[PDB]
RNA sequence: UUGGCGGAAAGGCCUUGGGUGCUUGCUGGCGAAUUGCAAUGUCAUUUUGCGUGGGGAUAAAUCAUUUGUAUACGACUUAGA
RNA sequence: GCCCUGAAAAUGGAUGGCGCUCAAGCGUGUUACCUAUACUCUACCGUCAGGGUUGAUGCCCUGACGAGUAGGCAGGCGUGGAGGUCAGUGACGAAGCCUAGACCGUAAGGUCGGGUCGAACGGCCUCUAGUGCAGAUCUUGGUGGUAGUAGCAAAUA
RNA sequence: AAGCUCGUAUCAGUUUUAUGAG
RNA sequence: GGAAUACUGCCAGCUGGGACUGAGGACUGCGACGUAAGUCAAGGAUGCUGGCAUAAUGGUUAUAUGCCGCCCGUCUUGAAA
RNA sequence: GAAAUUGUUGAAAGGGAAGGGCAUUUGAUCAGACA
């Protein structure tokens, strides 16, 4: 079809953080479609990739994926906690990241 | 092929450095704790550097241990070389510097026939 | 944090081991150590605790 | 972005810019062939011994503007020790 | 959801508007706002006009070229409301800010785009009637904007041309609705209305 | 002497581990996931595809087909954490999979595959012909469009 | 390919005609496998690089010299095949 | 009760800013949510305490604790020389110095590779002291910015 | 910091009871 | 006159999803299910499978991004002042 | 034949200081384990 996608879109908005103090270890992350926290409860445990280009080719790609999952719940909103292997680099606050569906429930 | 041992973990891997090393020439980057009575890197005020201290020491089944799993002991000749022939598995043998490249061959032969480990075989024997 | 009412990483001393350093001596000590320790004998404790004095605390007899 | 111009980017333009160069500036290097080989390949020096001083002997002995250069003793103290070796191989 | 939002302007409250702007510009939405000169402010237009000239008044002493710099158009004052909500002396805060455009009226080709609305920041749905409120354009052009009537003079001829094309669709939509009508009684759309569509 | 030798070395004998009371028992799959049931593949080569699930087997894998005959799935191995089960069911019981297993799908075309793939086709669909587009729906991909919630969505 | 409109930053919108593909509006027949139970698993415009080639066109600025409507120096303003 | 007046100077500026008017103001009520080196659970370090034990100032088990100026106790790192020992290292390169390389210690520090260098030097058990520097408008020596800068314009050429 | 003893020993920035002050 | 429901409290009632942790290293103990031999979630994690086998993970180094971070010593309550 | 300080070459950063801490991206570079 015109569509292949079997990922929810979502947006890298900041680290958990108090007014003076961050931690990189935790990322906030909005799920597109999701509102409620109960509704974001759906969503606990998946799997997100954040994938980015590169200029230099490593083992036959330029395509570069830093890999995390859904741990919990964050405000009344819909935001979702997320931690990555690798701690995102602050730089992609705003930046896309793509939620898939395994491990699944359904 | 050494002892094993639980997984190594480092509380503290980065180096801790005297502070204002980095702005004066003359302050070497060797650790000296801060004596003075306003100092914030005494008072420990949040944005300064980290101070060694009792609670980053290590577990004590892990250290003094290589990323291999072995203990460094230094040899400098055969006799020293023979004193690890049972300790095989949690000692690894490292020529030490002055060794000269005649008798680092002969060093080296004799920790392969013995199966002991060498940290550094290399050395002074480029080909 | 807790409210202490009694001081933290208090050494109870008691004259632990001798600060002498006799080996014959050391030897007697380590000798009436196990003799203290496995028969339960008053009198064992007793030379035990003797054998950690002084010179000064030691007066002869 | 300026105040004179609002609804220009500025600060994103001067970092893709910027990407591109650097980006462009290390595929040159990489073609120029000025940075180090792969780990597994053959002419790889990992895990041995790093000399520019033995490396411009076995390259003088094979046979632009540099700062590495090798000393004639240094020289001759490698061809004694090449001696040795050989020595030693033909013994062993 | 829109790679790009376009916001019609009129009939917000800029403070409002400016807050949302500012949230989805740093949460990485690429928005344009048009119509800035048809914004409004809660309050009366001397209270506004008076506010503007406190604004005016404040101005570095010893060189008036190092100072706030006082921009008089509607757009510009809503950009200085943004950036009062955007941390913008930070990177971060530029690259949020340069995703963003403002202008007066609809230029192209956003004269051809699908514009919305923010209904947390509409004054007919906010302000309580009776509360009286400013329009940023006479605002402005008190305070010393200048091109109030091109302005105005360009946005009915855009008006004219998009009522004709507005026209010619309600006739197409016209013709589409009356040939979808015909077919409601087919098998198709019976069994389309038992599922729901 | 570079460096003088310790006292005490550790003993060398490598000690056994204690005894581990953690016995294996089966998995307990979804109630969802029954036997003819069509999945979503999330994941894989065969991504985005609906296929039909056969057996469960002992290595907790789910054998499944697609059939081959209509959209290109042989018979092979999902995770039950990688498919989506739907609400749609085929008949199962004219299809013979006692035959494969593990060492059935162990790696260590042998034409044993593509022999087994007709006998289970046959029946798979045999079965597939009695319900109208269920065979247009199996040889079609799945996708989420713009809009989709699949936290609200139903299958 | 025919015609019309659009100057706010138009660079876009509508439209005539034939040509050349697809069509899932409906019914069939072949192919898919081993990416081995997942690994973004790479899919979208532009290309200051080259080779092929059919066409299109053959400047100016600065230093130096010179003027003083200019000038601390730069700058400015003049003139010279 | 809320609102207005209930006195104010002097560069341009402040509920922290933007801004906010059925508030993003005031009074009150009900929930949800955010996060401290605090509390709860776990691992690891050290200290103290209580038990066991025929490399025993060692090993094993258990529990609780950890702020700190002057000051007190203890365990350690490093330097010159001395007795002993390793029949220790060294012209197939000692000491020193440089190093985008490597490892071990909480740390003082220790160790290895590469380069340069050219004749002495170290580990351990002890002895000994002119033994550890960022400051003293510290001493001696060396070197910057200032800076191709101020200036080299009295005595007619 | 050292010794001699005691160790249901010695107690307590607290309450209670009895008795005073207000 | 007879029910229901709310509210509050209890269950040594059942059951689904998510995160962090896996210390210890022959056995010994307290128990549970069983006529039984035995088994067990009972004095701390095991079982099955895949990819890679090298700059891939990781370390170092130069920089970027988010947040934090006032110049030390001395002397005076007290010092950015 | 050290340091301060300087020249050349190569890499990098730079909109009214720089330096530091926690974390990661990017570029460069590197050790161990390789049965
Ligand atoms: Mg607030
Ligand atoms: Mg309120
Ligand atoms: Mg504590
Ligand atoms: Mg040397
Ligand atoms: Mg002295
Ligand atoms: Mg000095
Ligand atoms: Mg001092
Ligand atoms: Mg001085
Ligand atoms: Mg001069
Ligand atoms: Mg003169
Ligand atoms: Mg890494
Ligand atoms: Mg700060
Ligand atoms: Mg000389
Ligand atoms: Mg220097």
């Amino acid at each position: 079809a015109e569509s292949h996608r079997l990922y929810v879109k979502g947006k890298h908005l900041s680290y958990q953080r108090s007014k003076r103090v961050n931690n990189p270890n935790v990322s906030l992350i909005k799920i597109e479609g999701v509102a409620t926290p109960q509704d974001a409860q759906f969503y606990l445990g998946k799997r997100i990739a954040y994938v980015y280009r590169a200029s230099k080719e490593v083992r036959g790609s330029k395509i570069r994926v830093m890999w995390g999952k859904v741990t919990r719940t964050h405000g009344n909103s819909g935001v979702v906690r997320a931690t990555f292997r690798n701690n995102l680099p602050a730089k992609t606050f705003g930046a896309s990241v793509r939620i898939f569906l395994y491990p699944s429930n359904i | 092929a050494s002892l094993p041992h639980p997984k190594i973990v480092k509380k503290h891997t980065k180096k801790f450095k005297r502070h204002h090393s980095d702005r004066y020439h003359r302050v070497a980057e060797n650790w000296r704790k801060q004596k003075g009575i306003d100092s914030v890197v005494r008072r420990r005020f949040r944005g300064n550097i980290s101070q060694p201290k009792i609670g980053y020491g290590s577990n004590k089944k892990t250290k003094f241990l290589s990323p291999s799993g072995h203990k460094t002991f230094l040899v400098a000749n055969v006799k020293d070389l023979e004193t690890l022939t049972m300790h095989t598995k949690t000692y690894a043998a490292e020529i030490a510097h002055n060794i000269s490249a005649k008798n680092r061959v002969v060093i080296l032969a004799r920790a392969k026939a013995l199966g002991i480990k060498v940290t550094n075989p290399k050395g002074r024997l480029a080909l | 944090g807790i409210d202490h009412t009694s001081k933290q990483h208090k050494r109870s001393g008691h004259r632990t081991a001798p600060k002498s350093d006799n080996v014959y001596l050391k030897l007697l000590v380590k000798l009436y150590t196990f003799l203290a320790r496995r028969t339960d004998a008053p009198f064992n404790k007793v030379v035990l605790k003797a054998l950690f004095l002084s010179k000064i605390n030691r007066p002869p007899v | 972005p300026s105040k004179n111009s609002i609804n220009r980017p500025k600060l994103t333009s001067n970092l893709h810019h910027k990407v591109h160069s650097l980006n462009k500036k290390r595929a040159q290097r990489e073609r120029a062939g000025l940075l180090k080989p792969a780990r597994s390949s053959v002419n790889s020096k990992s895990g041995e011994i790093k000399s520019v001083a033995l490396d411009l002997y076995f390259q003088n002995k094979k046979n632009s503007i540099t700062t590495r250069t090798l000393s004639k003793k240094r020289a001759k103290k490698i061809e004694r020790n090449l001696k040795y070796a050989t020595q030693r191989k033909l013994l062993v | 959801v829109e790679p790009v939002v376009v916001i019609d302007g009129k009939g917000h409250l800029v403070g409002r508007l400016a807050s949302v702007v500012a949230k989805q510009l740093l949460n990485g939405q690429k928005i344009v706002v048009v119509r800035a000169e048809e914004l409004n402010i809660s309050g009366e237009f001397f209270r506004n006009k008076l506010k503007y000239h406190d604004f005016l008044r404040k101005a570095t002493a010893f060189n008036k070229t190092r100072g706030p710099f006082h921009f008089r158009a509607p757009s510009r004052i809503f950009y200085k409301a943004l950036r009062g909500m955007v941390s913008h002396k930070t990177a971060r805060g530029k690259a949020a800010l340069e995703r963003l455009k403002v202008f007066e009226g609809i230029p192209p080709p956003y004269d051809k785009k699908k514009r919305v609305v923010v209904p947390q920041a509409l004054r007919v749905l906010r302000l309580k009637p009776g509360r009286k409120y400013t329009t940023l354009g006479k605002l402005s052009t008190s305070v010393g904007w200048k091109y109030e009537d091109v302005v105005a003079k360009l946005e009915a001829k855009r008006k004219v041309s998009s009522a004709e094309y507005y026209a010619k669709k309600r006739a197409f939509t016209k013709k589409v609705a009356s040939a979808n009508a015909t077919a409601a009684e087919s098998d198709v759309a019976k069994q389309l209305a038992a599922l729901g569509y | 002497s570079a460096q003088k030798a310790p006292k005490w070395y550790p003993s060398e004998d490598v000690a056994a581990l204690k005894k581990t009371r953690k016995a294996a028992r089966p998995q307990k799959l979804r109630a969802s996931l029954v036997p003819g049931t069509v999945l979503i593949l999330l994941a894989g080569r065969f991504r985005g595809k609906r296929v039909v699930y056969l057996k469960h087997l002992e290595d907790n894998t789910l054998l499944i087909s697609g059939p081959f005959k209509v959209n290109g799935v042989p018979l092979r191995r999902v995770n039950a954490r990688y498919v989506i089960a739907t609400s749609t069911k085929v008949s199962v019981e004219g299809v013979n999979v006692e035959k494969f297993n593990v060492e059935y799908f162990a790696k260590e075309i042998k034409a044993e595959r593509v022999e087994d793939q007709k006998v289970v086709d046959k029946a798979l669909i045999a079965e597939i012909k009695k319900t109208p587009l269920l065979k247009q729906y199996l040889s079609a991909s799945f996708s989420l469009k713009n809009g989709d919630k699949p936290h609200m969505l139903k299958f």
